[PDB]
């Protein structure tokens, strides 16, 4: 009794066996945390669960124009962050002032710029360039030497302080280099911890195979679901990948838009049953969606009375507090650009996945790198007015092609459940837990307790 | 003719140290473009300190305005009663991506060569 | 066909997202992607020849065109409007054009118009134009 009929939608499909050849399911690949003896179920949304979007001043809520673009405004928006960033740290360490890029002095001085690199080709260390701001040296762009330099850790579009020395002003040898600083963390109210605990679960696209639209993992995930009953159901895109072959000869006999329709109409019935919170987070990859980045939340009209107080939709990225826990939630994948596009030479071995983390919660940018990557668009002057940190979060979503793995790094809990769906087979997917505790210790203690990634 | 024009940094020219209705030529940053009124504000950083010279306009129109940036006035100063100091623009071209410590040591060895060649008279 | 004009429209704003940009100096013809942060009289200078300018290499202008064109070819109403020959566009419209046709036109031109809604290049706001004036709002 598939709900979507995709024998409708394309009556030219086998199915396909290899996920249906599974053995291994319901195995826990791996886990964090006390997940040792402690039931994993929800009580089917029948507690208090509260929502709460952060972010912006203004959270996003609707549209807006989108291809009308002018230079003056790009470098305004580019301008504006990196002198806000420059003066934050600049409070922060103590600097009494900072020195023009070109002022040629044997005195080392230090100077405050945005790191890229001048060759076309990918980062190296030795194609860094130093590019100034408006306020102090009108664009500027100066060789870095970072042959004194011990250690290092850098990517385009990076906002540091560095130190050096500048004899003849065109050319400049390191001698220091600053870390940067997060945000404070959120402090719970007296509402927050009265909230015991909810049950979350995270779920990641493409929830199809390599070349069958029969969704056999959406129908497993949807009974998995069904039977946890969790308090709180999230999963993110994207609902229909351009990537597939029947989509890409344009072999379906249905309008996209009704096509997606008929996925989230079956996905309320299927849900019904477990009576659970439902959140659609969009993606760029999204086929009836625009993909700009951000980009509004979907259009639904069709919602019953009685669904519509636990169905939703958010804009991507957003910030949801749940029970004064922040979430970190983004479709988009930072690590593995970030990882493809970052260069390092650390005196001993350390977590190449940290230190992008601690570099991103550090630069105060959901997406801090520039140029981004040749595979997206991002509407500038939306990024920077809808797209920034808020706080801290205590919870961050990443979803990525990267392997699987839970991480936490200063008091942010990140999560990699990774895709439901490689190739022909199942993936992984996570379940989370959220027990609120006693904040009378001076140290915030972060609320989520365990999680475990079960393999599909 | 009229007379010549003398370079002169911000700040000096901000502290009023050079006598009324002497002719001068100054750089600086656009801030404001009050409309109705035909003033300009523009800035100029040193160090942790910015100085704001008031330029008026009724001599230029019409004028395109860049906000946030650099430019060159050429004029007369004449040491108003309330208002302070306003230079009477004569000529007001925009120029960027010039350095400024160039400029600057440039004005200031020019001097040095002028006071060295007064050491012989 | 609406399914690959929709693939068509995703590749064109992807196209004109890429934020490709070309010297103007006719020795240099630099092609590159990193938009520097220093202007001059005209906008950004390339930063190999340190001489010339930067040129978007597909602009707002092109892809509105190319828009109206796609628009262009799912207008019936148009065309039969543009018929001179009053007895000619009587006969087409009645031995071939049922309505279901016209409706099924109106359709396929539904999904055309769809972007040009939110589309930006083809809105002005009013608010700057006359911001200078202050003496009564």
């Amino acid at each position: 009794h598939q709900l979507l009929s995709p024998s409708s939608f394309s009556p030219s499909a086998t199915p396909s066996q290899k996920y249906n050849s599974r053995s291994n399911r319901g195995e826990v690949v791996t886990s964090f945390g006390l997940a040792q003896g402690v039931s994993w179920s929800g009580r089917g949304g029948a507690g208090n669960i509260s929502l709460k979007v952060l972010g912006c001043p203004e959270a996003l809520t609707g549209s807006y124009k989108s291809m009308f673009q002018k230079l003056p405004d790009i470098r305004e928006v580019l301008t504006c962050k990196i002198e806000e960033l420059g003066s934050e740290l600049k409070e922060h360490y103590k600097i009494e002032a900072f020195t023009p890029l070109l002022a040629p002095a044997q005195e080392p001085v230090t100077l405050l710029g945005q790191i890229g690199c001048d060759s076309n080709g990918k980062l190296n260390n030795k194609s860094v360039i130093l590019e100034g701001d408006r306020e102090h040296s009108s664009g500027a762009q100066i060789p870095v030497d970072l042959s004194e330099l011990k250690e290092y850790s850098l990517f385009p579009g990076q906002v540091v302080i560095m130190e050096g020395i500048n004899t003849t002003g065109r050319k400049l040898v390191a001698t220091k280099l600053y870390e940067g600083v997060p945000l404070p963390f959120y402090q719970p109210t007296e509402e927050d911890a009265d909230f015991e605990q909810s049950m979350v679960l995270v779920a990641c696209g493409p929830y199809t195979t390599s070349d069958s639209i029969t969704y056999d993992p959406l129908l497993d995930l949807i009974a998995v679901i069904n039977h946890d009953r969790p308090d709180v159901c999230i999963l993110f895109g994207p609902f229909l990948d351009a990537k597939h072959e029947q989509v890409e000869n344009c072999l379906l006999t249905s309008p996209f838009e009704d096509i997606f329709k008929q996925c989230l109409r079956t996905i309320i019935e299927g849900t019904r049953s477990s009576g659970s919170h439902l959140v659609f987070v969009p993606s760029l990859r999204d086929v009836h969606h625009e993909p700009v980045y951000p980009q509004p939340p979907f259009s639904y009209s069709d919602l019953s009375r009685e669904d519509k107080k636990q169905v939703q939709f958010v804009s991507e990225p957003c910030s949801l507090s749940i029970n004064g826990v922040i979430f970190g939630l983004t479709s988009t994948d930072l690590l593995f650009h970030l990882g493809a596009e970052e260069i390092s030479s650390s005196s001993g071995t350390s977590d190449r996945f940290s230190r992008i983390l601690k570099h991103i919660l550090t630069q105060r940018s959901y997406y801090p790198l520039y140029p981004p990557q040749e595979d997206m668009a991002i509407d500038y002057e939306s990024f920077y007015v809808y797209a920034q940190l808020p706080v801290t979060p205590d919870v961050l979503i990443i979803p990525s092609e990267l392997r699987y793995f839970v991480k936490d790094v200063l008091g942010c809990v990140c999560v990699n459940p990774g895709r439901l769906t490689k190739g022909q087979v199942g993936g992984t997917f996570a379940r989370l837990y959220l027990r609120r505790p006693a904040a009378d210790g001076a140290e915030r203690q972060s609320p989520c307790i365990a999680v475990q990634v079960v393999r599909i | 003719l009229p007379k010549p024009g003398t370079y002169y940094l911000p700040w000096e020219v901000s502290a009023g140290q050079v006598p009324d209705g002497s002719t001068l030529r100054t750089f600086g940053r656009l801030c404001l473009y009050d409309m109705i009124q035909s003033r300009v504000t523009l800035m100029a950083q040193h160090g942790s300190d910015q100085h704001q010279v008031l330029v008026c306009t009724k001599l230029v129109e019409p004028f395109h305005a860049q906000v946030g940036s650099l430019y060159i006035v050429l004029g007369e100063l004449q040491h108003q009663q309330d208002r302070g100091s306003v230079v009477k623009a004569r000529v007001l071209t925009c120029v960027e991506g010039m350095n400024l410590p160039l400029l600057e040591q440039a004005i200031r060895e020019q001097r040095l060569y002028k006071q060295e060649r007064g050491g012989s008279q | 066909l609406s399914n690959k004009l929709i693939m068509d429209i995703r590749r064109f704003i992807k196209k004109y997202y890429d934020g490709w940009l070309i010297c103007e100096e006719p020795t240099c013809r630099n092609r590159t992607r990193h938009l520097p942060l220093q202007f001059s009289r005209t906008g950004p200078l390339c930063p190999a020849c340190m001489k010339a300018t930067l040129q978007p290499e597909y602009s707002d202008k092109s892809l509105y065109t190319q828009l109206c064109f796609y628009r262009y070819i799912f207008d019936a109403e148009c065309a039969l409007e543009k018929l001179t020959t009053d007895h000619e566009k009587d006969k087409l419209k009645k031995q071939f054009f049922t309505p279901k046709v016209l409706q099924d036109y109106r359709k396929l031109k539904n999904t055309a118009e769809q972007f040009l809604s939110r589309s930006g290049y083809s809105e002005v706001n009013l608010s700057k134009l006359f911001a200078g004036c202050a003496v009564k709002s």
